[PDB]
């Protein structure tokens, strides 16, 4: 029967994946280091995809594609969004962003500044980056000077994309989210949306003048749960799912999830992996790869539909890794190595 | 690249003999040493083993050696009795008692000599010798005493040549004494440093396959002895025909012997006879895996695999067997080191051995055969605690610590297995 | 015109040998006798094709050629197979007893006794050279005569004709056909005392010739003989710019200038097609931009690897039979806007390209079909690492045990070359990424 | 898409496509260690003859 090794112990969507499989009868596990393998539940860092695919009679599948970092880290997303034809720098649907070392954009980024400095237009700026957990090494300012000297302050890269003074607002509450989406894409390279996405919702009311507050503005389930005192009022955990926020849309905006924001998604999503598919397929390669991405978006009261990051070793809610883990298996696992409705929706291309 | 081949004692004798009647039937060559073989892939490596004489005679590169005349003598009038050299027979008149002492020091030390000259004989009409093999038992006195006496006369004027042994081991299921276990230690002893490779043949795994699996009530030596002529046939068929592998005695060490000391193999051989149904080969590599079908009484379950070597005979796919060696692998992936990468080898001879249409031998180097020594180390003690049995051997000049010597050396190689069975990398 | 003298060591040398010599002369029209028909220069000439043979009197066309082996099993096969009339004696150096896949065994035990003869006998070609250019050394990494062997004559080549260039064709270890578990040993070792005496090594994985002989031949289980004449074909390609007229790749000096910007990182990258079965009665016949694109899928490659993700810098496309410059453009520019090809900073993105009319030869019964038109596609990009990394990893399992270590200390080497070896091979491992990935 | 240094013959062409510019040991010291390497051989060998030689002495002090 089928074999398979673990190699990242703090990954909880994988941790669920491995359970299941051994609970089938028709899977066996290893140790990190046993070559003689079918499946390899990789590390985050410095997977070793140079030895896959060399050992005889075995057909070794991996839960991660090489080159897929260029979409994950944000200063190398930001590169290919404005130097990919796909993409091209007239894009609709990702902030104006720059890259800013401490191949340089310092330049260019002020501007940019300026010419909305001297139109009256909304000025507020945003640094990130993705070497900061914790939502730590964030700031929100509507000077540009105060930040360059903050962004040299540290060793590494940070990325300048625009600050979203408009959001969608839920009611009750005045309040801030973002939305998280989980695409799998298997070996064939089919692109498939969870149907269940969540919402991540801040729980303290929008304030536009004061950007002072570490938790106004930033709605991750961390941030809000460890700095904050209206942590799970209006739903749990600050995690609204889609049956509610659908609901919520035709009551409110007499508009549904599909039409005003999920037509949106799905376009950004094929959009960014068709763009890179020729880069990390591995259609006609001796190992193949599938891998689960967590899409972040964000809506605005116009009900437009912004991409602001993509991780690519994205944790599940807990409210559905039991249906979730169990799609990645049917699909992505068992589709390779069979055994003795769906819940996901296949985007074509 | 020509052997040279060394019996000794009752039991390397009777062996030993088989082993010639079998591959001379596989090579074409009769009782009286002349070739009626069909195909001239019988004759391209009959050198390996075998000297041609005038008259297009075959004679095989063999040493006869024995303290007591009685089983030469029966050699001598057996089936394949008058093939052999006359003048490579070489035997004493006393003999050894079922004594290791006398073997090695007082009565084979008298006749040692004698051996090493007809040795020196064989070995200059060798184009380039590639080494030796001995057959003996470890439990008696002249292939265990005067058996490790010559491995280590040899390694003294052929220090760079290839020293490898068929050695039975001794137990109590079959057994002829009970000073057994003292002669199997003091041999033991002398293998780990003086030889190259030497097969496990043990007797207690041979009776109980003949008994359990054939269903045999009364296994006679001569029913065990066709499971062990079967088997070194399958092992020395990479030698004997000519398949695309260029093996040699050093370059087979080399790759299954990664510590001087760990060099002891269990055999393995499978279908076991003693039927026509074609045996199919998923069945082949099934049954060779399996403890049951192992020459060395040891639970390969209980250790793990430094290296194995799979020869399948007879004409077959080689896709189907490598299909199912590879998925052999999965279902006992955990007994093999993974600080070996690829170390489990499989050779193919079109030739099968006699009235089988296809057979598989076996040869792994696990760390398992610990089990072996340690059984051999509990009779030993149990008798050494109280010092019985010892007159025999302080009669001939040996001293206890000899004993105590050779103890000690053999925990050590238990020691020594255990450390590579609990490592990882 | 300038000679070039082709050393064969080992199994894997001698055999591979003997596959390309056969072609060599399918493709002169030279036949097994030595005579040449359509050469009008008797007993002597400066063609092309005399880089590679020369002529005696009687109008014998001879190879420039050595066999070396430590047992004389495989080269007896030659003395004795179609081409015996093909070389003479001299040219057949046979030892006693093998290297018994010991890298140890085959450098220095025996290494001493047959160096000095060995040498002699190069020598004595050379002397026959008005202008000699080079050598070029086929081995395996996993023999020990291919590794140990290979190695001491790669120095002593190096100091009797330092201003000479040296070429290697080297077979890169593969479970599926070695019968051997100390083979990563051997081509650590090899490669580290080697590697300052290469000019240019074009390293083949059996495992890449293994699966192109199942998934392109339909050949169940390949043998060596399938393997080699497949291998063979790869090896006239890049030779036949030497042995035939022409611009490109004309002297050995020009494989290290046009492949070679760092002399360390000289293993370029071999991709080739199309590979088609002989069993099949009739193929679609494919057209250059096909071809050319089946250059960058790695199910064609000597070397399973991924280019995608390393950089390339130097490429050369050598063209066999029907194709003009024009179609080679179109399909570069198509391939360009489909495939990710990114070169370092530092060298330019172009192709050097060369094109020989006469269409590939192949062996009569043997398993390739006649195309009407083939290309090979030489490539330094940093992917080719990913072999090192292979290697290199089943290197440290066994040496953190000092599993068969003793085998070598046996023969006369020391521990310290084990590590010394090792870490050599680590900085070329970091020197790829370096010039690789930001 | 720049075409350079086109040569050509009866045989065939040649020529180069551009899309974008840019942005030893001695002797002795080799025989020496062979050397050096045989007379560790050598050493290991006397070893093994000596501790055999002590093992004849046992062998006839028994
Ligand atoms: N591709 C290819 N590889 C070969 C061939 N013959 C041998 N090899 C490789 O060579 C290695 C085995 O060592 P050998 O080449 O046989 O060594 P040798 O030159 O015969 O001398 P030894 O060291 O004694 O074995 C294995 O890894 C084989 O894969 C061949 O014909 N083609
Ligand atoms: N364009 C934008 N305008 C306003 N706020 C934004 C924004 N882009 C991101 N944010 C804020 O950042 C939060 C999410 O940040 P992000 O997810 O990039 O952090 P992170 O990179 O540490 C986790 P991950 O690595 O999984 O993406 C959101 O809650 C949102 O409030
Ligand atoms: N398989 C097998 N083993 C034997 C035979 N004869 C003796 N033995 C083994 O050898 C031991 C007796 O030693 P022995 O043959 O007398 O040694 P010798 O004095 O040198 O001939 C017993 O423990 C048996 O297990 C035989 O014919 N076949
Ligand atoms: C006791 O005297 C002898 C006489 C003849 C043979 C042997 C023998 C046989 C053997 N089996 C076949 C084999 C095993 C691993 C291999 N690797 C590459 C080819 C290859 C072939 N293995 C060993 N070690 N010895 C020992
Ligand atoms: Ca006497
Ligand atoms: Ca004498
Ligand atoms: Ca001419
Ligand atoms: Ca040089
Ligand atoms: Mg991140
Ligand atoms: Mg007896
Ligand atoms: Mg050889």
């Amino acid at each position: 029967m089928y074999t398979f090794v673990v190699r990242d112990e703090n990954s909880s969507v994988y941790a669920e994946v491995s359970r299941l499989l051994l609970a089938t009868g028709q899977w066996k596990r290893l140790r990190k280091d046993n070559p003689r393998f079918n499946l390899m539940l990789g590390e985050r860092n410095r997977l070793p995809f140079g030895r896959l695919g060399h050992e005889p009679g075995l057909v070794q599948l991996v839960n991660y594609y090489r080159g897929a970092d260029k979409l994950c880290r944000k200063a190398s997303l930001v590169k290919l969004i404005k130097t990919s034809p796909e993409l091209s720098e007239s894009c609709t649907w990702f902030p104006e962003s720059y890259v800013i070392y401490p191949t340089d954009e310092r330049e260019v980024f002020l501007a940019a500044y300026n010419r909305r400095r001297e139109g009256r237009e909304g000025n507020v700026w945003i640094a990130k980056s993705s070497a900061g957990a914790k939502g730590e090494g964030i700031l929100i300012s509507s000077e540009a000077s105060e930040l360059l000297d903050f962004i040299d302050e540290q060793g590494q890269v940070h990325v300048i994309q625009k600050y979203l003074e408009k959001p969608l607002l839920l009611e009750p509450g005045h309040r801030k989210f973002d939305i998280r989406s989980w695409v799998l894409v298997d070996h064939l390279y089919n692109i498939y949306l969870y149907r269940e996405g969540v919402l991540r919702t801040s729980s303290e009311p929008y304030n536009s003048a004061n950007f002072q507050d570490k938790t106004c503005h930033l709605t991750n389930h961390c941030i809000q749960k460890e700095y904050s005192k209206n942590y799970g009022r209006y739903e749990e955990g600050n995690e609204m799912f889609f049956e509610e926020f659908n609901q919520y849309l035709m009551d409110a905006l007499n508009t549904t999830l599909e039409n005003s924001i999920l037509l949106q998604i799905k376009h950004i999503i094929r959009s960014c992996l068709m763009c890179i598919e020729p880069a990390i397929s591995t259609k006609h390669l001796h190992y193949q790869s599938f891998q689960l991405f967590g899409f972040d978006f964000m809506v605005d009261e116009e009900l437009k539909v912004w991409l602001i990051e993509v991780n690519g070793a994205p944790a599940c809610a807990q409210k559905l890794y039991a249906e979730l883990c169990q799609g990645i298996v049917d699909v992505a696992i068992s589709s390779v190595f069979p055994l003795a409705t769906s819940i996901f929706i296949k985007l074509h291309h | 690249r020509e052997i040279v081949h060394i019996q000794a004692g009752q039991c390397g004798n009777q062996i030993g003999a088989k082993f010639w009647e079998v591959i001379s039937d596989e090579h074409g060559i009769d009782p009286t040493g002349s070739y009626h073989g069909d195909s001239d892939l019988q004759l391209e490596r009959i050198n390996v083993y075998y000297n041609e004489a005038a008259g297009n005679k075959y004679v095989p590169r063999a040493i006869l050696v024995d303290l007591e005349p009685g089983t030469m003598d029966s050699v001598r009038s057996g089936p394949f009795g008058q093939i052999f050299r006359p003048d490579n027979f070489v035997f004493g008149q006393s003999g050894a008692g079922n004594n290791w002492a006398k073997g090695h020091y007082t009565e084979g030390a008298e006749l040692v000599d004698s051996v090493l000259d007809v040795v020196r004989k064989e070995s200059e009409s060798c184009d380039c010798l590639q080494g030796f093999q001995l057959t003996h038992s470890l439990g008696g006195g002249t292939g265990s005493g005067m058996g490790t006496l010559l491995i280590s006369k040899i390694r003294e004027e052929y220090p760079d040549r290839i020293m490898n042994t068929f050695s039975v081991v001794p137990s109590p299921k079959v057994s002829d004494t009970v000073v057994e276990p003292y002669n199997a230690t003091l041999s033991v002893h002398q293998l780990v440093e003086n030889t190259d490779e030497t097969y496990c043949i043990d007797n207690e795994a041979l009776y109980d396959i003949c008994f359990r699996t054939l269903k045999l009530t009364t296994p006679t030596y001569g029913d065990l002895n066709h499971l062990v002529s079967a088997t070194m046939s399958g092992v020395t068929t990479c030698l004997r025909f000519p398949g695309q592998l260029n093996a040699d005695l050093r370059k087979l060490a080399v790759n299954m012997v990664p510590f001087p000391r760990l060099h002891f193999f269990m055999p393995g051989f499978a279908p076991l006879t003693s039927q026509y149904r074609a045996l199919t080969v998923p069945e082949l590599t099934q049954q060779m895996f399996d403890a049951k079908n192992m020459m060395a009484a040891c639970d390969p379950r209980h250790g793990r695999y430094l290296t194995v070597a799979a020869v399948f005979r007879g004409r077959m796919s080689m896709k189907e067997v490598d299909e199912q060696m590879l998925n052999v692998q999965n279902k006992n992936s955990s007994y093999f080191v993974e600080w070996i990468p690829n170390n489990v080898k499989t050779a193919v001879c079109d030739i099968p051995p006699r009235g089988l249409k296809m057979s598989a031998t076996f040869i792994g180097n696990s760390t398992a055969i610990q089990e072996l020594f340690k059984r051999i180390s509990e009779q030993f003690t149990a008798m050494f605690r109280r010092k019985a049995f010892l007159h025999w051997y302080t009669g001939e000049g040996m001293d206890e610590m000899e004993f105590t010597e050779a103890e000690s050396n053999m925990n050590d190689l238990v020691s020594e297995y255990q450390q590579y069975q609990d490592a990882t990398a | 015109m300038r000679e070039c003298i082709s050393i064969h060591v080992g199994q894997a040398g001698v055999q591979i040998g003997n596959a390309c010599w056969e072609l060599y002369c399918l493709e002169h029209g030279i036949q097994p006798d030595g005579q040449m028909p359509s050469d009008k220069t008797i007993g002597g000439g400066d063609d092309s094709f005399n880089t590679f043979f020369s002529e005696t009197g009687a109008g014998k066309h001879v190879p420039r050629a050595v066999f070396v082996d430590l047992e004389p099993t495989v080269i007896d096969e030659v003395r004795t197979g179609t081409y015996r009339q093909l070389f003479h004696p001299e040219q057949l150096i046979t030892g006693k007893e093998d290297a018994a896949n010991n890298y140890a065994r085959g450098h220095y035990t025996i290494g001493k006794e047959i160096i000095d003869l060995v040498l002699d006998r190069i020598r004595k070609l050379a002397d026959q050279c008005t202008g000699l250019q080079g050598f070029l050394v086929f081995h395996s990494f996993g023999g020990g005569t291919g590794s140990g062997f290979t190695s001491l004559l790669m120095e002593r080549l190096s100091v009797d004709y330092g201003k000479k260039s040296k070429l290697e064709f080297s077979i890169y270890p593969a479970p599926q056909v070695s019968t051997a578990v100390v083979e990563p040993y051997n081509s650590i070792l090899t490669t580290h005392t080697t590697l300052e005496h290469s000019d240019c090594a074009f390293m083949v994985d059996n495992e890449a010739i293994y699966d192109i002989c199942r998934r392109n031949l339909d050949i169940e289980r390949p043998t060596y003989t399938n393997l080699n004449r497949l291998i063979s074909q790869i090896v006239s390609s890049i030779t036949a710019s030497l042995r035939f007229d022409g611009a490109l790749n004309v002297d050995l000096t020009e494989f290290q200038t046009n492949l070679v910007p760092y002399p360390r990182i000289h293993f370029p990258l071999a991709t080739y097609a199309p590979v088609i079965s002989a069993e099949k009665a009739y193929h679609e016949q494919l057209s250059v931009a096909e071809i050319t694109n089946a250059c960058f899928e790695p199910a064609n490659q000597m070397v399973k690897c991924d280019p995608r993700h390393g950089k390339y810098m130097a490429c050369c496309l050598l063209y066999r039979g029907d194709v003009v410059p024009k179609d080679v453009n179109a399909a570069i520019a198509t391939i360009k806007t489909k495939r990710s090809i990114q070169f370092v900073d530092w060298c330019p993105t172009g192709f050097k390209v060369g094109i020989n009319y006469q269409p590939p030869t192949v062996v009569p019964g043997g398993d390739l079909a006649k195309v009407q038109r083939a290309v090979c596609m030489l490539s330094n990009t940093t992917a080719i690492a990913e072999a090192w990394a292979r290697l290199d990893h089943k290197f440290d399992l066994m040496y953190a045990k000092r599993a068969f270590v003793h085998w070598y200390v046996g023969e006369g080497m020391e521990e310290g070359e084990f590590s010394e070896a090792r870490e050599d091979m680590a900085a070329l491992e970091k020197d790829y990424e370096e010039v690789g990935v930001d | 898409m720049e075409v350079i240094e086109l040569n050509k013959c009866t045989s065939g062409q040649s020529f180069e496509v551009i899309l974008k510019p840019p942005s030893d040991p001695s002797l002795e010291e080799i025989q020496k260690k062979l050397e050096a390497a045989e007379e560790r051989r050598k050493y290991q060998e006397a070893e093994l003859l000596k501790h055999l030689a002590e093992k004849r002495e046992h062998e006839r002090e028994v």
